[PDB]
């Protein structure tokens, strides 16, 4: 069974021309299409017949095949074309390209912002107490996440998400801490440090 | 103009079989290339099989043993059946179209989470986030399998809506929030009320959050 | 005017073996869709022979339904096995296919087939390099003609036409004397048993019948497979009705109907004069090809 192959992981700064490769063995005689998938939603067509592009789709979008190797390019690539490309033989015995991932380097560095709520009521008086911190739109995509009982860090029951990417090419993280109703209300405050890129950010609570 | 709309169950057992249907809107089966197509978590996607209204198939030959594709004129709509289903087949499936049996996919489904486990499915508690522009919020806590959709205000209220992304606890359990920003002046005027919806469960909750 | 030239006879596939991309439309040809190796036969004064009998078999029709065997090999790439019989024939193919079939001189399916995303020159003797925006996923019919199931023997039939030293591949006799020279649109019929028979005039009547392939039947329309339906006194899945003569051998339920059957005008058994006498053949059919005439 036919196996075409992708690298993973292409880089490129903006404005200037990315190139996706896909290998496999007489590639050149079927025909081959590219699609984009963008985090969290269904692939999209971008070329089609080694080279076609349907209506809609920006004409920075080409495509070529020759050989054992098809390739899709974008000329003056932006931000928005940060997402997953996946090529196909669009041929008789049909195949998928393990996939390349896209990214276009040089944008800015921004911190994270970061909500802490404390326990509801509700859940008080169902015997169960949750802290959420929620971490959003920083770039890059890594934090660590270290939570505090007044002055100490805290033991047990941290859960953190792993950073996920948002529509507008941001990061997004969540984390919890769960404690018994008697732990959160036996200390003064309860704090969420959050560290980006060496500087910190931190919100407290207390009951 | 057409949409594709995957439905079927988000949990199946081991060794038993999954069962999916996509139903076709705004247009018909007609001549088109039908087509199951899976994404598992994290990875690539990969073909299943393809239908067109005859009742004729093509299968990917690495499932040719163990799938079905059937397709109904009448109501519109086409299945899969895929049989003695192991952890490989936790993936997201996709119902595309295509023109011709040359399979160029231009359009697709939103995709439907399939998860193998043994696990029982198990329905989310809803607790409000009250407020201290203002945060306010739903913590949707302890539900399997993903997914779980949240709108707010039966969905007139979209701006300002960010539903984070579940935590997987150490119990087996997700858990998620969803936040949404307002005005501060209307905290004492407006009603904000959260829909919580677990299809894996048939549960629905919704949970009006106030100061 | 027929309403249901797209509603065929037999199983209806109209694919050449290893072009398997619209199946959908041409497996079976239907009322609803476009084949890119049938509707071509349907266009006005294009094909009239077939035009004629057009609820008849195509050749690909009759391939599939054992009525006639692919040559061996099926295909030829453009040198030596095809373009013989191929390069004494004169055609002209329309842009974008890959592929054009014919029936040989053994009574055989034959085709040429381009390489990946190249296409068929006018002529149908060269391929080149994709031009234009997509090939087509079927195969060009280079022939007008006909095609029925028959058990009748022609293994006695041979090619006879007066003053003619060669048609085709075919030298019929020894001609020493200067020859004329000309392309000639030239009919011929293809027996059991029979090698091509090229004829000086084509001779056909029809002799009707009640059998399933002088029915259409239908629910827009859909095409509805006859053999669903029950014999007067019989067993059968599905409920129909029709015109008098389809009433006169299944049953009829006018409200309980799925399906109407009317007679397929132009049906019946084709028959052709050979030398006098009248013969059952495989496939008739009309050929330009070089034809040489003693002077």
């Amino acid at each position: 069974l036919p196996v075409l192959t992708q690298p993973p992981s292409v880089s490129v700064s903006p404005g200037q021309t990315a190139s996706i490769t896909c290998s496999g063995d007489k590639l050149g005689d079927k025909y081959v299409c590219w699609y984009q998938q963008k985090p969290g939603q269904s692939p999209v067509l971008v070329i089609y017949q080694d080279s076609k592009r349907p209506s809609g789709i920006p004409e920075r979008f080409s495509g070529s095949n020759s050989g054992n190797t098809a390739t899709l390019t974008i000329s003056g690539t932006q931000a928005m074309d940060e997402a997953d490309y996946y090529c196909q033989a669009c041929d008789s015995s049909t195949v998928f390209g393990g996939g390349t991932k896209l990214t276009v380097l040089g944008q800015p560095k921004a911190a994270p912002s970061v909500t802490l709520f404390p326990p509801s009521s509700e859940e008080l008086q169902a015997n169960k107490a949750t802290l959420v911190c929620l971490i959003s739109d920083f770039y890059p995509g890594a934090v660590t996440v270290a939570w505090k009982a007044d002055s100490s860090p805290v033991k047990a029951g941290v859960e953190t998400t792993t950073p996920s990417k948002q529509s507008n090419n941001k990061y997004a993280a969540s984390s919890y801490l769960s404690l018994t109703p008697e732990q959160w209300k036996s200390h003064r405050s309860y704090s969420c440090q959050v560290t980006h890129e060496g500087s910190t950010v931190e919100k407290t609570v207390a009951p | 103009q057409v949409q594709l709309q995957e439905s079927g169950p988000g949990l199946v057992k081991p060794s038993e079989t999954l069962s999916l249907t996509c139903t076709v809107s705004g247009g018909s089966i007609s001549t088109y290339y039908w087509s199951w197509i899976r994404q598992p978590p994290g990875k690539g996607l990969e073909w299943i099989g393809y239908i067109y209204y005859s009742g004729s198939t093509n299968y990917n030959p690495s499932l040719k043993t163990r799938v079905t594709i059937s397709v109904d004129t009448s109501k519109n709509q086409f299945s899969l059946k895929l049989s003695s289903v192991t952890a490989a087949d936790t993936a997201v499936y996709y119902c595309a179209r295509s023109d011709y049996g040359d399979l160029i996919f231009d359009y697709w489904g939103q995709g439907t989470l399939v998860t193998v486990s043994s696990a029982s499915t198990k329905g989310p508690s809803v607790f409000p986030l009250a407020p201290s522009t203002a945060a306010l919020g739903c913590l949707v806590k302890d539900y399997f399998p993903e997914p779980v959709t949240v709108s707010w205000n039966s969905g007139a209220l979209t701006s300002g809506v960010h539903t984070f992304p579940a935590v997987l606890q150490s119990s087996g359990l997700y858990s998620l929030s969803s936040v949404v920003t307002v005005p501060s002046s209307s905290l004492g005027t407006q009603t904000y009320i959260c829909n919580v919806n677990h299809k894996p469960s048939n549960t629905k909750v919704d949970k009006r959050v106030e100061p | 005017e027929d309403p249901h030239l797209r509603n065929r006879p037999g199983k209806g596939h109209n694919y050449i073996d290893g072009m398997t991309q619209e199946d959908a439309t041409c497996k079976p040809v239907t009322y609803a869709g476009a084949c890119s190796s049938f509707d071509v036969l349907l266009e006005k004064g294009k094909f009239p022979l077939f035009q004629s009998y057009a609820h008849h078999r195509t050749l690909l029709e009759a391939v599939h339904d054992t009525i006639i065997a692919k040559a061996d090999p099926p295909s030829c790439d453009l040198g030596n096995p095809c373009m013989k019989e191929k390069l004494v024939m004169k055609t002209h193919c329309p842009n974008d296919y890959q592929s054009a079939h014919y029936l040989n001189n053994d009574g055989k399916m034959a085709s040429v087939k381009c390489p990946p995303k190249y296409e068929l020159t006018e002529d149908c003797n060269f391929c080149r390099q994709m031009t234009g925006a997509s090939l087509k996923k079927g195969s060009y019919p280079l022939q007008d003609l006909f095609c029925q199931s028959s058990e009748d023997d022609g293994s006695k039939l041979k090619t006879k036409m007066k003053g003619v030293c060669e048609v085709g591949v075919q030298a019929l006799k020894k001609c020493d004397g200067q020859l004329s020279t000309a392309h000639e649109v030239v009919p011929f019929a293809v027996f059991k048993n029979s090698k091509k028979v090229y004829l000086d005039k084509l001779d056909l009547k029809t002799e009707e019948n009640l059998l399933p392939d002088s029915f259409v039947c239908f629910e827009e329309l859909k095409s509805f497979d006859i053999s669903q339906c029950p014999k007067i006194g019989g067993h059968g899945s599905k409920k129909c009705t029709g015109d008098a003569a389809f009433c006169s051998a299944y049953e009829c339920t006018a409200q309980y109907a799925n399906a109407y059957c009317s007679h397929a005008n132009g049906s019946g058994i084709v028959q052709i004069q050979v030398s006098g006498v009248w013969k059952k053949p495989l496939c008739v059919g009309y050929e330009r090809v070089v034809v040489k005439r003693e002077l």
